[PDB]
């Protein structure tokens, strides 16, 4: 399969970074034995004293000196690992209370309370700082609702849409404005949701000529009966 | 090698100085016939120096281009490059007997030169390009004018000298 490197994550830069031992130097030209240069994969045991001397030639590449880099005692240049092995702190604003958090490839998404104010924040993992913060166009009390513990910020997974929930169990109808702010709440007239399911699902049941894309977010809503 | 000199170090030549014919071995490769080069006269290292003179190739006549036109066996080819074992490439002149099966296989690397393909010329079944012999092995006729009688003749490097009636 042909993959766009933007969507690929390399797990391990496994092998195929070949270190050779310089066997001979002749002016500006060199002979270097690199592992895996013998086209005869069947010569894995010719390391005896009776090894045909021509086999050593067959095993070493001829190059110019300027095409080579010396490997020092620290090994080959490591490609930096793409997996953040240890926990990294984020730049949380001071005097703020965190009502809800979630994650996606886009970074961290969280709902921050500040006194009587409520703001929606997206955090950049490179700097750890908020990439954008916005105040809600609605009343902060209405968002805090009857029970602030109900506040949430659900996501389908990677490349996902975002679903806020207020203190009443309502889905908050977010949308950007053309200024980068928040548009007026495009109400949904929905009852509260006691619980919401999360996940991304393949749509390969579709025909290859479909206008609907081969991806979708699947959301399961445990809607309360009023 | 494509970049061959006219004569190689080791070619035996003579120079006639002072009427003494002096026989000497060419010490360096000759690139132009109008130059002067060093020759070691031949029948803790001063004796090696004591018998060198530098002479111009006009004066010198090469008897033999004895050696040092290099022919090697291509032991590997790779991209633009090649590995070729030539005779006399080993700086260790004391390794003249490592032709056994126990020959350290690193020695075969030590013996071969690494070059680019464009620096080499293939030797065909006719051998290396011979430098033309300067001895006229067989008699050559001279263009004697017709109806003339030859009263006397003699020779010199300048050519033939004769008195014609």
């Amino acid at each position: 399969e042909q993959w766009s490197l933007r969507e690929v994550v390399f797990v391990e830069d496994v092998k195929n970074v070949p270190v050779g031992k310089v066997l001979k130097v002749d002016g500006a030209y060199v002979a270097v034995k690199f592992p895996g240069t013998s086209s005869n994969t069947n010569c894995q045991n010719s390391s005896g004293p009776d090894a045909d001397p021509s086999s050593l030639l067959q095993d070493c590449r001829l190059l110019r000196i300027d095409e080579l880099q010396v490997v020092k005692t620290g090994g080959t240049p490591k490609v930096p690992d793409c997996f953040q092995r240890t926990p990294k702190k984020l730049c949380i604003p001071e005097k703020t209370e965190i009502l809800a958090v979630n994650v996606d490839s886009k970074g961290v998404h969280a709902v921050l309370k500040t006194g009587n104010w409520v703001r929606y924040c997206i955090f950049d993992l490179a700097t750890g700082k908020a990439e954008q913060e916005n105040n809600f166009p609605t009343s902060s009390i209405a968002f805090l609702g009857q029970n602030e513990r109900n506040v949430a910020i659900f996501t389908a997974g990677q490349e996902s849409p975002i679903i806020l929930r207020d203190g009443n169990g309502t889905i908050y109808p977010m949308a950007k404005d053309c200024m980068g702010g928040i548009r007026d709440p495009d109400w949904l007239d929905l009852p509260p949701i006691s619980s919401l399911g999360m996940g991304v699902h393949s749509l390969i049941n579709l025909p290859a000529n479909s206008t609907i894309k081969k991806k979708a977010a699947v959301i399961i809503m445990a809607v309360e009966k009023q | 090698l494509r970049n061959n000199p006219l004569y190689h170090a080791g070619a035996v030549a003579f120079s006639i100085s002072a009427g003494i014919p002096k026989v000497g071995v060419l010490m360096e490769s000759v690139w132009n016939m109008n130059d002067s080069c060093r020759f070691q006269l031949r029948s803790p290292k001063e004796e090696e120096k004591v018998n060198e003179e530098q002479w111009s190739l006009r004066e010198v006549v090469f008897v033999e281009d004895v050696k040092n036109v290099p022919v090697g066996k291509v032991l590997k080819v790779d991209g633009a490059y090649v590995a070729v074992k030539f005779p006399g490439t080993s700086s260790n002149t004391n390794c003249q007997n490592s032709s056994g099966p126990d020959a350290d296989p690193s020695s075969l690397l030590q013996d071969c030169r690494l070059l680019r393909i464009d620096e080499l010329q293939v030797v065909k079944t006719g051998g290396t390009p011979k430098v033309p012999d300067c001895f006229q092995r067989t008699p050559k006729k001279l263009c004697i004018p017709e109806k003339t009688e030859i009263l006397a003749v003699n020779v010199d490097s300048k050519g033939v000298h004769a008195v014609l009636k």
